[PDB]
């Protein structure tokens, strides 16, 4: 099976961190004891001394492959890094065959510790550019209430985290939902139907849908005040119905993997929440769930409680068996063990973090999107920008009817606007592809006089004049 | 008598209305369905947006028109 | 011979043309079926506005061939 271009590259360097000599070392300098050793790139406590909260799942990978391979014989090539399992087995492998009559231990999900994950799938989440997502908290000040969207973009190294891939977006879809001032809830027949097509224009340009945002502001009093403060220590950090929306979106979307039994495993998705910081502004932030108990138990047993924090636990009918939950708690005189005999437990300790940020302005290697991100976007019938064919003599128009080419494939690179030429479909599709992959591409400028030069943009243009 | 009001999801509302009362009147029905406030309430007709000031016989909305239902504060 | 009328709002329509026949049939024909008069359509092929006094030798219409028809609206 072959993995992604990202995923093969991270596994072949080794990323060992190297020591210089010290005055503890007794040895020669043509040598290493301890002291001076190449560190390897899994152990944490290097990690939280540079404050990393997590070790990169690929150097977790090589945790585990000293554990599977070994000095020995072994001749196995097991390599363990599957899903952790709370379902039953009914076969169970003993005299005890249906499940309604008979349970043994070596089939029974043992109880749930509630231990925190130490990896990490993405390491860090980062962005194009600070005009993109202005535009999605435009949305709510047009308006006044809550937005939705799906991010496309891709993935490359990171080289400050040791062995660490990071997160890049290039643009935001929004599907079609019904806002409401205190939440929101979509039908999801529609928008699956609807991502369809997004995940076919999606192919030629080199785009993939790796994440979702939506938004949660809460306003003051519009004056001097931004937003409230809602998600704070004390308060939840993620809700528990949230929880279910991104619970199932990376089981829809699995990450490819050599090593698993399965052939998938460790989806690299990011969820992102617009919330606003402590004090005064709308800073964002993303968390990612966990894989080894949540992602499993979401099948299954995960019921919505009353409490943002926590989730109610429901009961078995029949085939959904479930072992209790543990967790640790002060009481009021001192610090205890394990409490949890009681539904409700919280989901704020099932979230790993993710260190989120906007490149500088001075230099990149390149940002590709950037063309006005003005344009009236597809599905946002809330606001006014949801124009007809008179945006298109309002935004392009192939400016003042006669365009440098200069100025005019510095605005055809649109994200949205290139899935709304391709709706008409009035080109034919090997002539789109080379038109969006002109866009997206550098050298354009052999390829985009042979665009002006075809029969199908001269047709654009034309229907375009005599309409409004 | 009978109307039909649809929203961007693509689930469309059955509403009674009487065929000679304000467009408020059918603000207030659909909030009692669901608990919206039919002040960022806004009724699109065609593209042409109903003032809740006026009735349904100057628009010419006939019997069982597809209708649109959008939220926009003021304010916000 | 088969050919593929289609307007602006992305409707087509399939009609029948001889390779040898004026415009002014197919001007005729939507004028039967969709009751448009003539000084709202507006045929337009290669980038040039097809005028209605023309032939289909002149533009070389071939079978198979997609129209591209705008109509006008106007609020006066
Ligand atoms: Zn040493
Ligand atoms: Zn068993």
């Amino acid at each position: 099976i072959k993995e992604l271009a990202v995923d093969e590259e991270l596994e072949k360097e080794d990323g060992l961190i190297p020591r210089q000599k010290s005055k503890l070392c007794k040895h020669g300098d043509r040598g290493m004891c301890e002291y001076c050793s190449p560190l390897p790139p899994w152990d944490k406590e290097y990690h939280e001394k540079n404050k990393i909260k997590h070790i990169s799942f690929h150097s977790y990978l090589k945790k585990l492959n000293e554990n599977a391979n070994k000095k020995e014989n072994g001749s196995s090539y097991i390599s363990p890094l599957s899903e952790p399992d709370f379902r039953i087995n009914k076969r169970c492998h003993n005299g005890h065959e249906p499940w309604p009559r008979g349970i043994c231990s070596k089939c029974q999900p043992s109880a749930i510790t509630l231990q925190q994950q130490e990896f990490r799938m993405v390491d860090h989440v980062e962005f194009q550019k600070s005009e993109i997502i202005n535009e999605f908290i435009q949305a709510w000040r047009y308006t006044g209430m809550q937005r939705f969207g799906y991010m496309y973009g891709s993935y490359s190294k990171y080289d400050n985290t040791p062995l660490g891939i990071k997160a890049v977006v290039e643009a935001i879809y929004e599907p079609p939902q019904h806002d409401e001032q205190d939440g929101l809830t979509m039908d999801v027949e529609q928008v699956k139907n609807e991502m369809l097509q997004i995940d076919r224009q999606a192919q030629e340009m080199g785009l993939s849908r790796i994440g979702l945002i939506f938004t949660d502001l809460s306003d003051a009093g519009a004056g001097d005040g931004s937003v409230f403060c809602k998600r704070h220590k004390d308060s939840f950090f993620l809700s528990s119905l949230e929880v279910i929306m991104a619970a199932r979106h990376q089981t829809r979307h699995p990450n490819v993997s050599k090593y698993s039994e399965q052939g998938f495993f460790s989806s690299k998705f990011v969820t992102c929440v617009i919330s606003g910081n402590l004090e005064g502004e709308i800073d964002i932030s993303s968390y990612q769930v966990s894989t080894e108990a949540e992602a499993l138990v979401t099948a299954d047993m995960i019921s919505g409680s009353t409490f943002p924090s926590m989730a109610y636990i429901n009961d078995t009918t029949d085939e959904r068996y479930v072992p209790e939950i543990f967790y640790m708690k002060s009481n009021e005189y001192g610090i205890t063990v394990k409490e949890n005999a009681k539904p409700a437990f919280p989901v704020d300790y099932l979230l790993v973090t993710l260190t989120h940020g906007f490149p500088n302005t001075d230099t990149e290697t390149n940002s590709k999107f950037v063309s006005s991100t003005g344009f009236p976007w597809s599905n946002r019938q809330a606001m006014g920008q949801s124009q007809d064919y008179q945006e298109l003599k309002k935004y392009l128009f192939n400016v003042a009817s006669s365009g440098d080419f200069n100025l005019l494939h510095e605005k055809i690179s649109n994200f949205h606007l290139l899935l709304y030429i391709n709706s008409l479909q009035i080109l034919s599709p090997d002539e789109w592809k080379l038109l969006i992959e002109s866009a997206v591409k550098n050298e354009w400028e052999e390829s985009l006089l042979k665009l002006v030069s075809s029969a199908g943009w001269q047709t654009l243009v034309m229907i375009l004049q005599e309409s409004g | 008598m009978q109307i039909f009001v649809k929203t961007l999801t693509g689930k469309t509302i059955t509403l009674e209305v009487e065929s000679s009362d304000t467009i408020d009147n059918v603000k207030s029905k659909i909030q009692d369905k669901e608990g919206i406030p039919p002040d960022q309430q806004r009724l699109i007709f065609a593209g042409k947006q109903l003032e809740d000031g006026r009735t349904l016989s100057d628009y010419n909305i006939q019997k069982e028109s597809t209708l649109h239902l959008v939220l926009r504060l003021r304010g916000g």
